[PDB]
């Protein structure tokens, strides 16, 4: 039989059953200023041809779950087609939660889950706990393992060993995607205006010509010396929807250090943002936040009981998630880890070759464990225990 | 950036069985979009 | 868990080479001796 | 001869005041939440039934981060470069007399109601 | 040679000393006779600094 794996968030709803279905698909609903007020949701946003001041509405603005309303009505749009065949107690779904969610929230999911959409066996898993049964299972011979989920809207800290996570070295930090895209937004803005709202092309931005700097330092006195010897000032062509319906980075060659163009694009752009945005996950408070980065967590977490794990830990760091995506972020993770803990331990830090979908690749390997059938809690479970099969099984 | 004209499109209702082509003011987006009140042709069973 | 292999002999070695390091500075920090010795200026010494 | 016409907005220096201690962090902490935030430039509700019933423990509190060891960098709220100075009104940084001008202009102290 | 990242003298029977580089971090005994040394070139938590073993 065949399982329906999903993962939810604040940016993307990755539903996926054991074949297909491996895409980015978003949470949120969007309404269009222009579009009568239409309601559209996840996937139907591809219906609309101009994206220009997409209303979000959220069923997550941050790790929690709010309006309950937006995420059924996501879900029985995804479900009514080919996305997952309504059929509903034919297979079972098997859903992600956050590392420490509402308890009252999660549970009456999971009754809403067990009696609207009758699903014939869901259960309590963890999205950090699916990653790390997916690294398990990449490399058998590790006994121990943390994770460093830096998620769209999600940077955890997670530590796993001897299949079972400790609820003491577990570290989240409010530095994700969707902070950086509102900090260029708010960069881009007042350096270009005093007030610019738009949030669907400078979130593709985001991760067209955003890159982590090697050399931050270096990058900043390169920008600070004038444009005509700079390497970073890559200037992008925003979408008009009427002759490019899709933002690009101008060829280098073709750029015109003047700044300005015959053509009439809103190509305005500056360097410091490009290499300034992303550094945040590092080197967080510049800003005035009291968090902290990546580093010195995946220190903190490290060090606490066991030196039989300390030196596992180091080995097997496991960099995952959405703002993994800039170029360099894998080498400056590695060599800050590297600086940071102790020389005679080894530290290896390998992102996978393709991460865009891990959690799905882990719940379509793990559909063929043998063992689903016990970690999960089926309907009649539910119903006779109350939720307390459930808070058993994670 | 605007380009969307109204225009006087003809379209066919798919709920007729005889083809006859009308008109209308549609938009520059759903041209050639099936009728949107097509739907209203439940015929007494 | 279980240890490291590669780990504890890294370690052993490194405790040898401190050792070693122990051994030749001990020794080298004596090879000299003095020339004419605190007890023979004392004795040298008048009031 | 052509008049031009001045403005009268111009605010009298004995009038203009230094600002305080309260206020810049209130400035931090709603510049903090918008950029958390996602909309024109809820939650707060959600987070305040969250709060509604926290304790000490294996929880949101006791796994934030905290502030880190390296000091804070001090970045410009202009152009982003390095900031080594400060604004004596409000204490925001910039680098330059062209970024402390439009920061006088465009957000020292227009914010703050 | 490195950044101190801590100093604990353990009337001293040595003194322990977290060393940092682009290699990893590492920890030191020096006898006590080094932390005089130290505490007079007044080295402190995040200042780099060479210490010859000879």
């Amino acid at each position: 039989m065949t399982t329906l794996v999903l993962d939810n968030g604040a940016y993307n709803a990755k539903i996926g059953y054991s074949h297909e279905n491996v895409s980015v698909i978003p949470n949120c609903q969007f309404r269009s200023k222009t579009a009568r007020l239409k309601t559209f949701t996840a996937n139907q946003i591809d219906e609309i041809k101009d994206p220009s001041g997409l209303f979000y509405i959220l069923p997550f603005q941050k790790g929690y779950l709010v309006n309950w309303d937006v995420q059924r009505q996501v879900w029985d749009y995804l479900f009514g087609k080919e996305m997952y065949q309504v059929d509903f107690l034919d297979t079972n779904i098997i859903i992600t939660e956050p590392y420490f969610n509402f308890t009252s929230i999660q549970e009456s999911m999971n009754e809403i889950l067990f009696e609207e959409y009758q699903f014939q066996a869901v259960l309590r898993v963890n999205a950090g706990a699916l990653s790390a049964h997916r690294y398990f299972r990449d490399n058998p011979s590790e006994l121990c393992c943390i994770i460093v989920d830096s998620g769209y809207s999600f940077t955890h800290i997670v530590p796993y060993c001897r299949s079972k996570k400790k609820k003491e070295a577990i570290i989240r930090i409010n530095v994700g995607g969707k902070l950086l895209t509102n900090h260029l937004k708010e960069i881009i803005s007042y350096r270009q205006l005093h007030v610019m709202d738009e949030t669907h092309v400078i979130n593709q931005v985001k991760e067209d010509v955003c890159y982590v700097s090697q050399d931050f330092y270096r990058d900043m006195d390169i920008a600070k010396l004038k444009g005509e010897e700079n390497t970073v000032m890559i200037d992008y062509v925003l979408p008009d929807f009427s002759t490019i319906k899709k933002g690009f980075c101008k060829p280098r060659e073709e750029m015109v250090l003047s700044g300005k163009y015959k053509s009439g694009e809103q190509i305005l752009r500056l360097a410091n943002e490009r290499f300034a945005v992303p550094e945040i996950l590092f080197n967080p408070s510049d800003i005035g936040i009291q968090e902290m980065g990546i580093p010195e967590a995946i220190v903190y977490s490290i060090q606490n009981l066991p030196e039989e794990m300390q030196p596992h830990f180091f080995k097997n760091i496991v960099l995952t998630g959405g703002n993994s995506l800039f170029p360099g972020f894998r080498d400056r993770v590695y060599s800050e880890v590297r600086c940071l803990t102790p020389t005679d331990y080894d530290v290896s830090v390998v992102l996978p070759e393709n991460p865009i979908t891990y959690a799905w690749e882990g719940g379509k390997l793990i559909s063929e464990n043998d063992d689903f059938e016990d970690m999960v809690v089926t309907r009649e479970d539910y119903e006779e225990n109350g939720h307390s099969v459930c808070e058993e099984k994670f | 950036k605007k380009v969307r004209p109204w225009k006087w499109m003809p379209f066919t209702n798919p709920a007729r069985k005889d083809g006859a082509m009308f008109f209308h003011w549609r938009r520059a987006a759903e041209e050639g979009k099936d009728y949107p009140f097509a739907r209203f042709n439940k015929t007494v069973q | 868990p279980f240890y490291l292999d590669s780990l504890e002999e890294k370690r052993k070695r490194q405790r040898s080479e401190r050792l070693e390091r122990i051994f030749q500075l001990s020794e080298a920090h004596g090879a000299l001796a003095p020339v004419y010795g605190t007890e023979v200026l004392d004795f040298c010494t008048l009031p | 001869m052509v008049e031009k016409k001045t403005s009268v907005r111009s605010q009298d220096p004995g009038q203009r005041r230094v600002l305080d201690r309260a206020a810049r962090q209130r400035r931090i902490n709603r510049q903090l939440e918008a950029l958390e935030n996602d909309n024109f430039q809820n939650f707060q509700a959600l987070l305040e039934e969250q709060n509604l019933s926290v304790a000490e423990g294996p929880n949101y509190l006791t796994a934030c981060a905290g502030p880190p060891s390296r000091p804070q960098r001090p970045f410009c709220a202009v152009c982003g470069f390095p900031s080594p100075y400060t604004c004596v009104s409000c204490g925001a940084r910039y680098c330059t007399v062209r970024c402390l001008g439009t920061h006088q202009e465009t957000r020292c102290l227009k914010w703050t109601v | 040679e490195g950044e101190v990242t801590e100093l604990t003298p353990c009337t001293i029977s040595h003194v322990i000393i977290g060393l940092k580089t682009a290699k990893g971090t590492k920890q030191l005994k020096l006898d006590p006779s080094i932390f005089e040394s130290l505490q007079k070139e007044r080295v402190e938590a995040g200042d780099v600094i060479y210490i010859e073993a000879n």
